[PDB]
Formats: structure tokens, sequence, C-alpha cells
């Protein structure tokens, strides 16, 4: 299995998967996924419910955001969870716009856990910005599951950022 | 990426 070291090297959005569905040996599931921003207060994204790509369609508003709020709720299966960390690395076409490292903490079998997480946004420069509403899905990120430094899961994402 | 179901 990766390390962790290994995808903090990357400088580009992964081509594929690096690792299978057969991979996630704890059975970790993501059940809920809510974002808002810290700012306002307002919901931006909510989610309650293979399934390892999400397309997000916002709007020009959410390259001005600052300080976003994350709340996930995942279910894990009969065994011990310990040092449950997700990799997040955001991209702009082919280099990194910002990494994101987060502790899900320790987790006993069968439980029901929810996390909540920062994301503070890079600093874009109007020309990134535009760049950015202006070549939707061109912003991709990569999300790396780690227990124990052993990579479990990979979800990736894209983003447009021209919506109405 | 939390995201995905
Ligand atoms: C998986 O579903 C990813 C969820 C993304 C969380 C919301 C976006 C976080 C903001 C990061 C800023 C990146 C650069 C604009």
């Amino acid at each position: 299995t990766i390390r962790p070291e290994h995808v903090l090297r990357l400088s580009r959005v992964t081509e594929n998967y690096l690792c299978k569905p057969e991979d996630n040996i704890y059975s970790i599931d993501f059940t809920r996924f809510k974002i808002r921003d810290l700012e306002t207060g307002t919901v931006l994204f909510e989610i309650a419910k293979a399934g390892r790509f999400v397309r997000y369609q916002f709007t020009p508003a959410f390259l001005r955001l600052r300080t976003v709020g994350a709340t996930v709720e995942f279910t894990v299966g009969d065994k011990p969870v310990s040092n449950f960390r997700m990799i997040e690395r955001h991209y702009f076409r082919e280099h990194l716009l910002k990494n994101f490292d987060f502790d899900f903490g320790f987790c006993i079998p069968s439980s029901r856990n929810t996390c909540e997480h920062i994301y503070e946004f890079p600093q874009l420069s109007e020309d990134v910005i535009r760049l950015m509403i202006e070549n939707p899905y061109e912003t991709r990120s990569d999300s790396f599951y780690f227990v124990d430094n052993k990579l479990i899961m990979h979800n990736k994402a894209d983003y447009a950022y021209n919506g109405g | 990426g939390c995201g995905c179901s």
C-alpha cells in the first residue's frame, strides 16, 4: 500500500485511482457531507446516503470564500481504525492550488462517527479566479484516505464555478 | 472527496 509521503509529493491530479474499492478493508462508508461558509453560516452543499467520483457545480462567489467548514459522517466496519487521515490535493490544470491534511482520529468497530474540518482557501489572484470560472472541470481534487499510514480509499472530484 | 456516495 501507498504511504502519505508518496502522494504528498504528487505535482498533478492522478490519471486514475491509486487503489481498488476492495482496498477499503475497514469498510469506511461516508454517510453525510456538509460544507458551509464560516463567514455567513450559509450551507453551500449537503448530501446524505462505482461511487468514487463527485462533480461539483458551484458559482463564481465560491472562489471569493476564505474559510469553509466541512462536517463528514462515516460508518466503520467490524475492525478498529487508528490514525484515520485524509490528504486532499486540489489542482488547477497541472499544479497544486492547496494540500489539506486532516486527522479523522480513532474509531471503534461498527461505529458511526462525525468529524469537523476547516478549509482555509489559498490566496487566489483575480487572473487565477477568472481562469477557474472560465475553465470548468480544469479544477480537480484527489482525496487519499489512510489508516495507520496505509491507503484504503481514493475519491476524485472536479469543479465548475460556472453556475448561475 | 467526502461528497462521494
Ligand atoms: C470531496 O468531495 C471534496 C470536497 C471539497 C470540499 C469543498 C471545497 C473545499 C475548498 C478548497 C479550496 C480549493 C481551492 C479553491
